[PDB]
Order: C-alpha cells, then structure tokens, then sequence
C-alpha cells in the first residue's frame, strides 16, 4: 500500500530580480528532498535557519506547486490539478504558519477565524460551531473572553495557540507544523504537545514537525530528517540520530543544544569559514566550506543518500568509513 | 541605575472592568547588567517592555509611580524630549519580525537608515557596515541579501536582520523580546555570544526575554519572573533555578523535557491565567498553586525579600528542598 | 461579570457614536431627508407659484425683504425656501441612486479583476479605459435615444461616468490583499473564490471606497448641474439643486441669495457625508476597538 | 491702432455662402468681402456696394450693375492677384450657387443651405456678362426685395483668378479655407477656437479703416465678456446678460449703445392639431399670458411688448390693431364658450439658439406654463437637443414651440413670407403650419409690386388678418444692447445684428 | 504597439461602441479601413482632416491637464498628510473643509468668482485665453503648439510670463476637483497606515517624526493615491468642458461636444478612439507604478 504522504525529488526555485529592470537570479530553495510518511508518524524536520523547511511545508500543503519533482497523497498526485477531487483532499492536509500573526485576518474576531473551517467544511450550526471553537480554545488554554477579541489584542504565545487551534480543527490526516511551539512558555508548551500527542494516538494524525528546538523533537519524533542548503543530509529514527549522528553537520548541530543541567553541558564544537550562498551554491557538497572531515571529492561531486542499515547519510567520509 | 521602575501598570479596555495586563511591577537594570524576564505567555513581558519604550496607544493606558532612564524622568519630561531620549538610548527586538519590518523597502535601506542615524557614516561606509553586520549575524550572502525585500526573507532570516539593525543602534539598553525563537541552535549560540560580547565590550545593558530557561540560566546575571501581570520572583540567575522560592518557578522548571522519558505525557500546572471577569482576590496563583492557604485567598502577598538577597511574592517561601 | 454580547450592528453603532462629528453629520442628513419627505406639509408655498410683486426680493434680513419670502425670491419671482425644500426630493434621489448603483457594480467588477487573474484584469481594464473616454454628456445624448425624456437618462449616465473609479480603486486594494497570508490560510481551509473576495478580502478594501462614495454624492449633483447648463436631465417647474443653481448663474453678481443658498444645500450635504465617512471609517478600524 | 472684439462663438468657416450662423457672417463677410449692394450702417436702406450704379427693367425681370473700377484683392501668401474686379468674378460668384456643372460648386461641401432655401436658384433664370465692367441678372418673376437680397451677407464677390490658380494647383479647398476678398480687413491668422487676426487692407477702394489690425477673442460666456470689458481686455462686446444691463448703464467707462431691435420672439401654434384647429382656443391662450410681466421677468426692461409680427421702427407697421390684453376672465370666457373649461395639456418646446439677442426661452416657457395653468390649461416644457428638436419639428410632433427671428434682409418678407407663408411650410421655417388663403393673396402680390405706397397697405392688411387668426402668441421685441468702451469712437449699431468695424477709431 | 494585450479587440471595441453610439450600417466597416490605413477622415464643420484638427487642441488640453495635476499634487499630498498627523485639530477641519467648499461650487459659479475677485477686483491675473490677445507668435519658427514651450523658446520681452499668468486661474478651477480627492484619499490611507507595527518599529529606531511620516508611512499610503491620480488624468483629458468654456480654452472638450451638436460623426468617432488610446497609456504607467511603490505585487 502506498504511504500516506510521499515526496520524490521536490524542487522549488525562486526568481530574484534586483529591480523592475535587472538581470534575473534564481535562489536554490529546495534541491530534491525525498521522504515517505505514514498514518500516526511524526517526521521531524530540522537543520539550518534558511535551508528550505517552510518552502517544503508550502509544497506539502499545496500552498505552491514545485519546480519539478513529484508529490503523492495516498497514491494520488497532488500536483496534477483535479478540481473535482480537490474539494475532498483540501481539508485532509493542514498548515500551522511560522510567525502566525500575518496568517490571522485583522478585521475578524478570532471566533470567526476558528469557525471558518467548520463553516466551510461541516454542517455544524451557528452555536454548535461556537461550542466547538470554545472547546478547542480550552484544550490549548485560551479563555472564553478571547472569542470576542481581535488578532492585534493578543501576545505571540496566544497567536500561536490560535493558529494551532485552526489547524487541528478539521481532524486532518497530515499537519505540516512550521514551528508550532516556538513562542510558548514551558508550562503551556507541555499542554499543547500533550494535545498533539493525544491527537496522534487518538485519530492517527501525522505531523511534519519543523523545529529549531531539538529537545522537543527528541520527544515528539518517530523519524528525523536533517536539511542543509535545500538538501537532505541525514534521515532515520530519532533514537539512531540522537545516539549516533554520523553526518558531520548533524554532529555540530546536536553538539550545540542548550541544556539546563550544569553537568549535561559541553563546550560547543564551533564552525568557521564562509556560509554557502543559496544563490551560487558551491560545487559538489554544500557543507565543504565549514566541514572538518573534507577530502578532495567534496569540491567536485555532490553526495547522494547512501544507506547504512536504515540511517540514510549524504557524505563521502561516511562512505570511506563504510 | 540606567533603568528604574518604581511601579508600572497598563490597563486595556474601559475603566469599569479593566484588563490588568501589567500590575504594579518593579525592577531595575544596571549598566552592564543582563536581566532575564521569564514566565507564562500572557504575563505582560512585551507590554512591560513596550510601556518603557512609550509604544502604547489609545486602547491602553500607562500608570507609573516613577519611571527613569539615564537620570531623566519619563513622566516629568515632555513627549517631544522623552521620545528623543528613549529612542536614542534604547532599542527593541520585537516578537514577530515579519510584521515589524517595512514591506516596501530593501533590507539594505532598512539597516542603513539606523547606521546613518546612530553613527553618521557616508554612503560607502553604510554599505560596508551593513555587509559586516549581516555577516557577523550569520547571513548566507551579505552582498546579495541587502537587495532583498522582507517578504523574500524567511522568518529566521528576518529575525537576524532586525537583531542586526538593533545592534547598529549602539544602544545603552537593548530589550531582546525573544531574540532566538526562529533560530537553529548552531546559530542561536552565535547570536547569544555576539550579544554577550557587546554586553562586555561596550558596557551595554541587556533585558533578555525568553520562554526557554537554559539560555538565560547561562547568560543572565539577574532574573525577573512574571506571572499574571506581576513579578512573582527575583534574584541571581544561577541560584534561582537551583533553589526556587516561589511555587510558580518550581512548577515552571518541573515541566521541562529533561524530566520525562521519550513519548511520555509531560507534566504541567493545570488551569489558566486569570481574566478580567474571573480574576481572584489575593494571590492570583491561588486557583493553580498547590500550597494555597486561606491567607493566599484572603490577602495579596507583598514582594517579600529573603535573607539570601532574593525576592518572592509569596506568604510562605519554599525551602532549599521543595516545601514552604 | 462578562458583559452581554453585542450584535455586529450594535457594536458598529457603539463605536460609531465615539466620533462626534459623525453624529452631527448623521443628524444633519436625517433632518434634510425628513424635510424632503414632508416639504408638502412643511414648506410655506407651492414652488410653482410666481409672486410677481416680489421679483428678486432679497431675504428677510436685508433691505427690501419681507418675512413672506424668508430666503427671498428668484428672478422669476418664486420663493427660494420652498424651491430648496422641494429640490431636496429629486437631488437626494439622484445622489443615493447613483452612488449606490455605481458603488455596487464597481466593488463587484474590481474584486473580480483584482482577485481572479490577469486575462480578466486586462479585459476589465480595457472596459474601464473605454468608459473613461466617453464623455458624460455623450452618454446622456445616447440615452435620450434609448428612452424617452426621463430622470433615468441622467441617472444612468452619471452611474457609468462614475463607475471606473469604484472598479479601479477596488482592484488597487485587492492586489495588495490577495498575496497576504490570511488569504492563504483561508484558501488552505477550503474557502472558495467568491468567499475569499466578499468576506475575507473585501472588509480590508473599504478604506478608499468610503472616500470615493462620500464624494460621489457631491458629484451626482455637480454633474447634474453641468447637464442642466445644457437642456439635459430635468424639467423647469420641479426643482433640483443642480438645475436650480445652473438656471440662475447669470444673476450671481446681482442677486447673491438665489445662487448662494442652493450652494449651501450642496455644501452642507458634502460636509455631512465627509464627517459621516470619517465615523464609518473609524467604525471599522480594529486598532481602535 | 487696434481693437479686440469679444466674439460669441467660433466661425464655422471663411466663405459666407456655405453657412447660416450670424457669428460666421461677422467673421467671414463683414470684414472680409464686399457685395454688389449693401445696407448703410445704422439703417436697412440699400445703397451702392461694388456697383456704382444699377438699373432695373420696366418689367422688373432684368437687373444691370455697373461695377466699380479699380477694385483690388488682398495679397495672400499662396497667390498674387494679377487683375482688378471684373464681371467674370460676379458671374462665378452665382454659378457656384446656381448650377452643378461649375468646377468649384461641390468643393468644401457644397450644401448651400442659405441659397437653396432662399429660392434664388428658382428666381435667377440666368446671370450674364455684359462686358468686363457690367453684370446682369434675369429673373423668372418680379421680386421687389431682390435688390436687398443681393445686399445681405450670403452673396459676396469671390475671385475667379484666385479660384483658377488654386484649382490648377490641385488644392481648390484653399478658395474657402484661405480667404481672399475685396473687403476692408483681410485675414492674417486663425488660431482654432482661440483667436482671429485681421489686417487692414492697404489697397481698399473705400474709406481706409482707421485701425491697423482687428482681433477676435472668442469668449462664449457673456459674464466673462463683461469681466474682460472692465479691465480693457476687449474694447467691444456682443449680446450682454439682461442681468448686467443695470450695472452697464451705471458704468463710468462703458458707452452702452442701445437700439430698438428687428428681433421678434413668439410661440407658434400648430393650426393642424386638435386643441388648436379652432381659432377661439388660440385667442384664449393669448389673453391668458401677461406680456407686461415677461418684459420684466425675462428681459429686465430690454423688451417692448408686441402688437404684431413686424418690429416697430420698420416701415409698413400697423399701429391701429388692438392687443389681446392680459385678461384671465376673458381667457376663461373663450375656453367656456369653446367648451374647453375642463382643461387640456399642451407641450411647449423651449429652444437653444445660435444667433445673438435671442431671449432666455426657458424662463419664457415656465412663465407661460404658469399663465396657462392659472386659466385651466397646464403645460409641459420640453428641451430636446437642437438636432432632435429640429428632427421632431419637421415631423410635426409638437403642439407649440418657442422661436426668435431677426430682420435678415431689412424688408417685411423676411417675416411674413419667410416665417408665416405656405412656401416656408414645406421647408419647416414656418412652424405654425398655417396658410389662410386671404394672407397669401396679401403677401404674394406685395412681393411682386413696384409701388411702396401699395406694398405698405397690403402689409397693413396682412397684420390685421394675422391678428384675427392668431397663428402665434407674439411676445416681445428685443432691444439690442451693444456695449463699447468709452475710448472707442465712431461705432454705430446695425439693426440687422451685425458688427461693422470698418469706421471705428480708438482714442 | 506600446500596449500589453487585447490590441485589435480594443481598436475595434472603442470604434464599434462609439460608432453605434454616435449614429443614434455598413459605414462602420468602411470607416475602420480608413483609420487602419492611417487617417481618421475629414470633419463636417471645419472640412479639414481629423488629425490636423486634433493635434493643435490635444496640445491645449494636455498643457492645462498636467498643470492642474502639478497643482493638485503639490498641494494635495502635503495637506493630506498633515490632516492625518493632526487628526481632529483645527488644521484637520480647516484644510479638508476648504477642500470641500471648493468642490461644492459647480465649475460655472466659482470659476466666475475667481475671475471677479482675483482678476476684476484685485487686479492680479488676466481674465481668459492662452496668451494676451494682442501678443502673437511668428509662425515661421518650428513651434510645437504647447504655448509655454513655444513662448519659452521663441517669445520676446516677457511673453513667457504672460503665457503662464494666463494658465494659473484655469489650473486652479480645474485642479480643485482632483485636489479634493487627493486630500481625502491621502488622509484616509495615511490613517490606515499610521497604526501598523512597522511604523512602531520606525519610532523605536529613533527616527525624526517627519522621516517616519514621509519615508515609512507615506510609501504604504501611496497606492490609492496614485490610483486617484490615474483616474483624474482620465477625466481631465476627456472632460474639462466647463473650464474650457469659461476661460475660452481651445481644448478638446469643447471641440468634441460641439462636433456632437453639429453631428460631425468623424470627429466624435475619431477623438473618442484617440482619447481612449491616451487613457490606456496613463493607466498602464500607473499600473507599472503600483509595482514601483510596492515590491510585493510585482
Ligand atoms: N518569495 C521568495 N522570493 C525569494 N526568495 C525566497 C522567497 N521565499 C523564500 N525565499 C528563499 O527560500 C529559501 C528558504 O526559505 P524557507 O524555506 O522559507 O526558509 P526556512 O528554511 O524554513 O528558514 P526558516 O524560515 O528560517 S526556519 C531562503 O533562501 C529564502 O530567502
Ligand atoms: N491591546 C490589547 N488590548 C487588550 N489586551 C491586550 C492587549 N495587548 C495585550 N493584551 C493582553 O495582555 C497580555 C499580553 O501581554 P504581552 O506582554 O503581549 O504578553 P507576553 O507576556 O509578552 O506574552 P508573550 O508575548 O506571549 S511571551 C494578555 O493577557 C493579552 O490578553
Ligand atoms: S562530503 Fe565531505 S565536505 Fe561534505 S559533509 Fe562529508 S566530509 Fe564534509
Ligand atoms: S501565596 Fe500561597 S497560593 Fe500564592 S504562590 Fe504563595 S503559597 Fe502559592
């Protein structure tokens, strides 16, 4: 049977013009990511800030169509526009936006924002949808008063919970969560993550959980995928990738995570040398300018995803060692 | 002190039933001092910072007993002069970087305004200094990214860009309203080390607001804990997380991922922050606190000062082992 | 405790009131309409009566005036006061009709042109630039052929002349709104186009349309005064402030009253819709709530 | 030495044969051309133009004109005039109008609306050259006004030498677009709808104009013409606001020239329409209207109440007729007897007008609407645009219509024949659609008669037959107010409605 | 051609509409040929080709139309900004009030008021027309037909002064109708912008309030404001009939309604198609300017 969600060499290239009259550049925003996702699983997506993660999220949620590659849901093409089918498929995949204030319409009370998905997709009446909205709001620790508030009348940790509430309303199959808990205090971060886990175990939701906080994906992930400059660099179960990070970038990534425990702290493995430019990517391997294991092949060829017993890795030193 | 706050209160809504979004907070910041602010989302941390900046508009109102910066009083000095003062010597990182930036200018102009205003350089210096700043901040391609509009940045680039122009300000006091939120750890460390480098080099003060504790445990000198609009705890950074005095900080630290196995349901403090229509008299934590006595219900605790130099807004401060 | 919930209209009203000038302008328009619907009980004479004893009789408060003709008399000898109180009846009609119709059609076509794409945008902009090219008078002359002598031959002309403004201003907002992220979230929710236009985008588009609507009522009158310099749109015994002002222009240096008073009837109606539009603006602005 | 004249509107072109509008004749004919005969300034008397002496056959069918010697044309930049005035120019100037074989007839849109309607292509049986210095007209039937018809501005003498030069140079439209004539002021520039610049003709045969140049400053708003006139921006102005007459009389540096005009305003009844096919009804609606109010409430004292169709300073005026004076209870007595006391509805078409000294027909129409309403007969004023008004009027759709007319050729046939006869009824100039045989037997013989003392009596009878029948309510005769700066000297008014700058000087 | 799309459907479109309109049948087909070969036919009053009749006056209506916008903008925008910075003040009510008094008088009466006050009574400005009647240009020179340019290059002894002093009352009477719109729209839009977060960031950076106004707020308010400039240039070319009659301007509004009263079908079919063409060029330039003011819509 075909996986719930499948991506095959997804590419997205953005045209950048210096001005109304100027030569056109092409930003390399996603360079052929590939993965499979199944009912009840979390694929955590981690890596550099500015490496393709929200771009991948906008492809997966059908906010944009890719510049090549393929994308499949339950064995049904997403990119081949089927207007008749789109009606049904539309709800089954949902988004939680990064910096979600812009995703909230300034001139509608949050109650209306929350009700809109149910209004469009369900037969719930005017008061029943209110009830629903309140219910959901209460699950994330939003008060009843807020039903009459406007989006400018909130703080960031309320806006994020508003956005989570809107995404998780419809009982989707797939939630593409772009940093869903990045502005929450720990005491309510725990309540939101417990809701996401309750849903995952109850309904069979799957998550593409984009994150920068590794402590959270160490808990919420089944599988973790590491991205650098629009390319995958490592993939496997979070057990494998926490216990034995093989790709040189993932070692430098997991070895800079903050910890509260004084005795669990380590002096970070520092990185130096010029950051690759997503406009003019270096020849061959992206990480070569900063990497400590660099051979000759690094500046000549690009590493594809080789297998080592389920931990997929895209490096040459790893190959050398195997 | 460089900043002093005797009392501060911001209300929202009409006078018959005001939302008390900030309620009689008080703190001080010394020159070269790093102060962390932590605690529940909704507790007034951004509004407390905005009210010092003077960035509160019609639907809200600012009450203070005294509010001082650099030896001048922000209520006795006129608007024409108090705006010049706070804007010249104070800078702020805002919480959402995408809406904080102007949608109709290039990032180079956006940063080169602040460099012109606060350091007076010529056109070629302003270019080079925005390249240098975006470089040091960790921008993939400084030379090309100046010409990029704020909608073509993604979130964690726009955040570094505004940290960049805020550092260009050369502030006496920077308020960092979550400077790390949309940044990967490997870069988080570069941001925090940069800020703490500044803080050392230039005697710069820093008010750092975070939802994540380990950063401020390492970085901060002094920590202020805010809950439901008021300061619930204060003291030395290191001390605080080792030995919590207020039941709120104890219930904040016990919820962290370090204290559960993978895929267990995490611990939390149940209930919700007080509204304007269900706000209980006495201690606001009353409904949620597990140690709530009748004095907690009847009387609002003073900001009590302990013998170890710390402060906690509690009738029965916790011992070094976990009990009142 | 939690207050009683407010209906959207009640909420609108409550935030409407906070603007004093808007209430003053409303109060003014509502009495100008009350005068219009009851001028056949209120006004001192039938405006068809010529008082030939009193040709160019100045107002009561000036030499040679009498309290019979409080505002004075026009050159044909009719009572100015009755002619204004009756002239509100067709003037308000014209204005309301024109404004409403034009606004409606402009919002719809300018939302479609701004949201749907580029081919439909080029078609609607072709139509709009054609519409700006045909003179108002031209349209009027055409319509005369279409229909017999009727106020409709004016109304429909005015509508058309005014329509490119409400089409093009709506598009100028929708181009900024359609690529902001709340439209995206609505789309991802499953919102159809028409909803995205008329519920999610349209409330953000109201900033300029209020302005153009509130000047539309003035235009509706000043254009009918231009039509009334030629033989167009009205007949003499039924008053209309545009026709009345354009029929008396030759006296403006010799008889101030006759020209000035209708000028106040237009002006105090323009100032009222300005102050009313400022309150309606503020009644929708969320950052004031 | 210079004048600026503030003209009422831009001329339709620069040959008067092709056009009917008075401003076109003031631009194209009074400065620019001369005629066989002309009217002496301040009169309607016919006097020698380009013909020194003329003769008439005893049978009245043949006219002989002995042309002037030495008459010269102006030095256009396109063309040098080689030759003086000869019969060859005059015979061309009517062969362009009489028959289709002429090579200029259809150049520049040969519609000839003023000629084809006047009956000159029926009456002129031939025009013949006698010699280089003599011209003859042979007419099908005798017509007494023909000497004055050759004096009015549509006839003019056009150069056959210039015409042939531009025809051989393949561009014959330059005959009318780039005028050459014999008149006192000949053309220099024409800025479209802005200015017309004339220069004093050096070689002119008559009195050399004392001004070196004349400028028309086209200004279509009366109030702006007066605003120009206060600060010396014009020196002369046409057709003032009735409103401004008081101020103008009071002004210190305007000499307000004034004269009883040859202009009659009337409302004409279609005698073929069911409420108006009984004479009684037409009498009643005339007793119903207060003419003495209208001369205040439309003309502000600029009008004389009219008994009869002819202007009162004209010869042949019948002073002995009564007037149907303002008497609502007579108007009711007539409608009672008629059986129309129940009342009826009438349309009354107002009129936009192109010639100066027309009354404000809107104001008259709404006044008459009240006056008939007060006797039990309401009215609806209609103001169709001029082209649709003319279309529906030739259709006979109306019941009553406002009209003004002016004394174009200085003789009563411009009124009785041109405005109330059967010959004007198929052309549509007579809007009354009436023809009382007894009137035709008093207008047709009066045109075909030599003795003025017999013409006078037939016109005195024609006015009595008209007064009994009432084909129109004849309202008021305009007085032609014609303001001139106090620095201007020698200006004399023309009763015909024409502005003659030939004799002016400025102090 | 210099048009982005729908080119022959536009040329056929305005022609068949105007043809149909003015004739209120094969003549349509015939006429299209003539203009497609390159000439718009011969007028029926002046009896001259329509293009030779259109150019001399199309250069009269642009010279005033642009001179009215320069006024309408130079005054409209600064005022319209201040009206927002000082909401509810004396300034607010004064400035916008006067704007709407100037609007509320139809063009006839208040055009005559400016004449009687400024020209007749105070003696400041000449009354009407493009240059004083007794000063004329030497035609021998290669003059363009824009009296300001023509008198600037070829005029004598102060003639350019006169050519401008004759423009200023025509400008004020025409440009006050747009002025109203500008002021109302600039204030309106600016208010909507002044509350947004990026303006609060501009305060925090320590900028002068004038910079926050003219750099940060104003650029975000400009889209409705350039939209009304484009809409009002459309009516200032095609319309203007009543400023042209009072001030004796040799414009296009007079010529096109006069042609329609004489039923010169060629000048109506032709001048309306031409004016459509010139409105499309202004529409496409303002539609290009949308993407200059706002990058996010390019
Ligand atoms: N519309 C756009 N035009 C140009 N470049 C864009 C555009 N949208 C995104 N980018 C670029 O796309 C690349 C990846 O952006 P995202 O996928 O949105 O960033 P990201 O990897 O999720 O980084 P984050 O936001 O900091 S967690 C970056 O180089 C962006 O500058
Ligand atoms: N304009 C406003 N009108 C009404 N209530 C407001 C307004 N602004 C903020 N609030 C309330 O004030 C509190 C938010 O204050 P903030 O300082 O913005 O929160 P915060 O502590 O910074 O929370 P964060 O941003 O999520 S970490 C919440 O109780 C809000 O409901
Ligand atoms: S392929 Fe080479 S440069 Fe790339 S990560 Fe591996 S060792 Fe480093
Ligand atoms: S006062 Fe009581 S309820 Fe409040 S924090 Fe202290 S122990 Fe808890």
């Amino acid at each position: 049977q075909q996986p719930l969600l499948q991506a095959i060499d997804l590419k997205k290239h953005y045209p950048v013009k210096k001005g109304m009259f100027a030569p056109e550049r092409l930003v390399k925003a996603l360079d052929g990511v590939s993965f499979n996702l199944e009912r009840g699983k979390t694929l955590a997506v981690v890596g550099e800030s500015g490496c393709g993660k929200s771009t991948l999220g906008r492809l997966l949620t059908m906010i944009e169509m890719p510049t090549g590659g393929e994308l499949y849901y339950q064995g049904q093409d997403l990119l081949k526009h089927d207007p008749q089918a789109q009606k049904l498929r539309r709800q089954k995949i949902q988004i939680v936006f990064q910096n979600p204030y812009g995703s909230l319409n300034p001139r509608k009370k949050v109650g209306q924002i929350l009700e809109e998905p149910l209004l469009i997709n369900t037969s719930l009446s005017k008061e029943q949808r209110r009830e629903k909205a309140l219910s959901m709001m209460a699950k994330v620790g939003l008060k009843t008063e807020h039903y009459d508030r406007y989006p400018h009348m909130f703080s960031g940790g309320q806006r994020q919970r508003i956005a989570i509430a809107r995404g998780l309303m419809l009982d989707p199959d797939v939630v593409i969560a772009d940093q869903p808990v990045s502005a929450l205090d720990v005491s309510v971060r725990a309540q939101v993550l417990n809701l996401m886990m309750d849903l995952q175990q109850e309904l069979g939701l799957s998550y593409v959980f984009i994150s920068h906080d590794l402590s959270v994906v160490e808990h919420i992930a089944d599988e973790v995928m590491v991205m650098y400059l629009g390319r995958c660099v490592e993939k496997g179960t979070k057990d494998q990738i926490f216990n034995n990070p093989r790709h040189p970038y993932t070692q430098a990534l997991l070895s800079a995570t903050p910890r509260l425990n004084p005795d669990d702290r380590r002096e970070r493995i520092k990185l130096s040398g010029e950051l690759p430019s997503p406009l003019n990517p270096p020849p061959g391997c992206a990480f070569n300018a900063r990497c400590r294991r660099r051979f000759g092949p690094c500046t000549q060829l690009q590493p594809q995803l080789k297998d080592y017993g389920g931990q997929l890795v895209a490096c040459f030193a790893v190959d050398q060692d195997e | 002190a460089l900043l002093n706050v005797d009392k501060l209160s911001v209300h929202f809504g009409d006078e018959s039933a005001p939302f008390r979004a900030v309620d009689r907070i008080s703190y001080s910041v010394k020159q070269g001092e790093v102060v962390g602010i932590v605690g529940e989302s909704g507790s007034g941390k951004s509004v407390s910072s905005l009210a010092i900046m003077g960035l509160i508009d019609y639907p809200g109102r600012v009450m203070a007993e005294k509010l001082e910066f650099n030896g001048q009083d922000l209520q006795r000095i006129s608007e024409k002069e108090r705006r010049n003062l706070v804007g010249a010597e104070v800078a702020m990182i805002f919480q959402d970087p995408m809406t904080s930036l102007n949608p109709c200018y290039t990032v180079g102009f956006q940063i080169m305004e602040a460099i012109k205003v606060h350091q007076g350089g010529n056109k070629s210096t302003r270019r080079q200094r925005a390249i240098d700043l975006l470089n040091q901040v960790g921008i993939p391609d400084p030379a090309s990214r100046l010409d990029v509009y704020p909608h073509q940045l993604s979130g964690g680039m726009s955040q570094r860009v505004m940290i960049a122009m805020a550092i260009a300000c050369r502030p006496k006091l920077l308020i960092a309203d979550q400077p790390t939120t949309a940044l990967d750890v490997t870069i988080q460390a570069q941001i925090i080390e940069l800020l703490l480098e500044l803080q050392q080099k230039e005697n710069m003060a820093l008010v750092l607001i975070t939802h994540d504790l380990a950063l401020v445990a390492e970085a901060a000198h002094k920590i202020i804990v805010m809950y439901a609009g008021q300061v619930v705890e204060t003291g030395d950074a290191h001390a605080i997380f080792h030995a919590p005095r207020h039941p709120y900080t104890q219930a904040l630290l016990r919820a962290l991922p370090e204290f559960a196995q993978d895929k267990e349901r995490l611990a939390s403090l149940p209930g919700v922050v007080p509204g304007k229509y269900d706000r209980p008299n006495g201690c606001l934590l009353n409904p949620r606190c597990p140690y709530a006595t009748d004095r907690c219900r009847a009387e609002e605790p003073a900001l009590n000062m302990l013998a170890d130099g710390r402060q906690s807004k509690c009738h029965y401060p916790l011992d070094d082992a976990g009990r009142p | 405790s939690a207050p009683v919930p407010m209906t959207p209209l009640q909420e609108f009203w409550h935030y409407f009131k906070r603007n004093k000038g808007a209430v003053v302008g409303l109060v003014y328009v509502v009495i100008v309409l009350f005068i219009a619907i009851f001028a056949n009980w209120i006004a001192p004479y039938n405006p068809a009566e010529q008082f030939r004893d009193a040709l160019l009789a100045p107002p009561a408060w000036q030499e040679g005036g009498s309290m019979a003709h409080l505002l004075g008399t026009d050159d044909v000898g009719r009572d100015v006061l009755s002619r204004l109180m009756y002239g509100a009846r067709l003037s308000l009609l014209v204005g309301c009709l024109v404004v409403v119709l034009s606004l409606i059609m402009g919002v719809i076509l300018g939302l479609i042109a701004g949201y749907f794409g580029g081919l439909v945008d080029n078609i609607i902009m072709r139509v709009v630039d054609i519409m700006l090219a045909l003179p108002s008078l031209l349209l009027a002359l055409v319509l005369v052929a279409i229909f017999g002598p009727s106020i409709g031959n004016a109304a429909l002309a005015l509508t058309f002349v005014a329509l490119p403004h409400y089409v093009r201003l709506t598009r100028a907002a929708v181009l900024v709104e359609v690529n902001r992220d709340y439209v995206t979230a609505s789309r991802v929710a499953g919102a159809g186009a028409m909803r995205q236009m008329f519920i999610n985008i349209f409330p953000n588009c109201l900033a300029p349309l209020i302005v153009q609507a509130s000047l539309g009522f003035s235009n509706a009158i000043l254009d009918m005064a231009a039509l009334g310099f030629l033989g167009m749109g009205a007949q003499p015994p039924t008053p209309e402030w545009g026709t009345m002002l354009s029929d008396v222009l030759q006296f403006a240096q010799s008889a101030w009253w006759v020209v000035t008073f209708p000028g106040l009837a237009i002006l105090l109606t323009v100032l009222a819709f300005n102050l009313m539009g400022d309150g309606l603006r503020d009644a929708l602005d969320p950052k004031l709530k | 030495k210079t004048l600026v004249y503030c003209s009422e509107g831009s001329p339709e072109g620069f040959n008067p044969q092709l056009f009917t509008s008075g401003t076109t004749y003031d631009a194209s004919s009074v400065p620019l051309y001369n005629r066989l005969v002309e009217f002496k300034i301040g009169t309607t008397e016919v006097i020698p133009g380009l013909a020194e002496k003329w003769e008439v056959s005893e049978d009245g069918k043949t006219y002989t004109f002995h042309l002037r010697k030495g008459v010269k044309w102006h030095d256009n930049k396109e063309f040098k005039p080689t030759r003086e005035l000869n019969a060859d120019d005059v015979v061309f100037s009517f062969d362009r109008q009489k028959n289709a074989q002429n090579p200029y007839h259809k150049v520049s849109g040969g519609s000839y609306e003023y000629f084809e309607g006047m009956g000159l292509p029926e009456l002129i049986s031939e025009v013949k050259k006698v010699d280089d210095n003599t011209v003859q007209f042979v007419l099908t039937r005798p017509e007494a006004p023909f000497l004055a018809d050759l004096a009015m501005d549509f006839a003019s003498i056009l150069s056959k030498e210039y015409a042939d030069a531009m025809m051989k140079a393949g561009t014959p439209e330059k005959l009318d677009l780039n005028p050459i004539g014999t008149g006192p002021f000949q053309l220099q520039q024409y800025q479209k709808d802005s200015r017309i610049r004339y220069k004093a003709f050096d070689g002119y045969w008559g009195t050399k104009p004392q001004i070196d140049t004349l400028v028309f400053s086209i200004t279509p708003d009366a109030s702006v013409r007066y605003a120009k006139l206060q600060k010396n921006e014009c020196q002369v102005m046409p057709y003032p606001n009735p409103a401004d007459i008081a101020r103008m009389k009071q002004d210190k540096s305007i000499n307000l020239m004034e004269m009883p005009g040859l202009n009659v305003g009337y409302l004409s009844y279609n005698v073929q329409k069911k409420p108006l096919d009984d004479v009684k009804v037409r009498q009643a609606l005339t007793y119903a209207v207060n003419k003495d109010a209208i001369i205040k409430a439309v003309y502000q004292g600029a009008g004389v109440s009219a008994k009869n169709l002819i202007p009162p300073t004209m010869w042949g005026y019948n002073d002995d007729v009564q007037d149907y004076t303002y008497d609502p209870e007579k108007a009711k007595a007539l409608l009672k007897e008629a059986g129309l006391e129940k009342g009826f509805s009438i349309d009354l078409w107002a009129m936009p007008v192109q010639d100066p000294y027309n009354p404000n027909a809107r104001r008259m129409a709404e006044m008459i609407q009240a006056d008939w309403a007060k006797v039990g007969v309401q009215a609806k004023i209609v103001t169709y645009e001029w082209g649709e008004y003319l279309k529906r009027a030739k259709d006979g759709e109306h019941q009553t219509v406002m009209m003004g007319w002016t004394g174009r050729n200085g003789d009563p046939d411009n009124f009785f024949a041109t405005l109330f006869s059967c010959a004007a009824s198929e052309q549509g100039s007579n809007y009354s659609k009436w023809c009382y045989k007894p009137f035709e037997d008093l207008i047709q013989p009066a045109r075909a008669t030599d003795d003025h003392n017999k013409r006078v009596e037939l016109y005195k009878q024609a006015q009595v037959v008209m007064h009994d029948q009432a084909p129109a309510l004849i309202i008021a005769h305009s007085t032609v107010f014609e303001p001139v700066r106090k620095e201007v000297k020698g200006y004399v008014v023309d009763p015909l409605g024409k502005h003659h700058f030939e004799n002016v000087s400025i102090e | 051609l210099r048009r982005l799309g729908l080119v022959i459907p536009t040329f056929i479109g305005i022609t068949l509409l105007t043809f149909a309109f003015v004739h209120m049948w094969q003549q349509y087909l015939h006429y299209i040929w003539g203009v497609m070969h390159g000439d718009l036919g011969i007028s029926m009053k002046s009896r001259i080709p329509v293009w030779e009749e259109f150019v001399p006056r199309f250069q009269a209506t642009l010279e005033l139309g642009v001179c009215a916008m320069i006024f309408a903008t130079a005054v409209g925008i600064p005022v319209g900004v201040l009206a927002a910075v000082k909401r509810g003040s004396i300034f607010d009510h004064t400035a916008v009030g006067l704007a709407l008094t100037g609007y509320s008088m139809p063009i006839f009466w208040w055009g005559m008021m400016l004449i009687m006050l400024v020209s007749v009574h105070w003696n400041l400005t000449p009354v009407s027309g493009r240059v004083s009647d007794m000063v004329f240009l030497d035609d021998s020179n290669p003059l363009t037909g824009f009296m300001l340019i023509d008198t600037a290059i070829w005029g004598e002894d102060g003639n350019f002064i006169d050519a401008v002093a004759h423009m200023i009352l025509p400008a004020i009477v025409l440009g006050t109708i747009p002025l109203a719109v500008i002021v109302r729209m600039t204030r309106s839009s600016m208010l909507e912008v002044l509350g947004e977060d990026y303006i609060r960031t501009a305060r925090a950076k320590g900028l002068t309030r004038m910079r926050v106004i003219i750099v940060h707020a104003l650029r975000n308010a400009m889209l409705p404001v350039v939209t009304v400039i484009g809409l009002q240039v459309g009516t200032l070319l095609a319309g203007a009939i009543l400023t042209e009659t009072i001030f004796s301007w040799p414009g296009l509004g007079r010529w096109l309604i006069d042609a329609l009263q004489r039923r010169d079908y060629p000048v109506v079919q032709g001048g309306v198609l031409l004016v459509a063409t010139m409105i499309i060029l202004v529409n496409l330039l303002v539609d290009l300017l949308y993407g200059v003011v706002n990058p996010r819509i390019r």
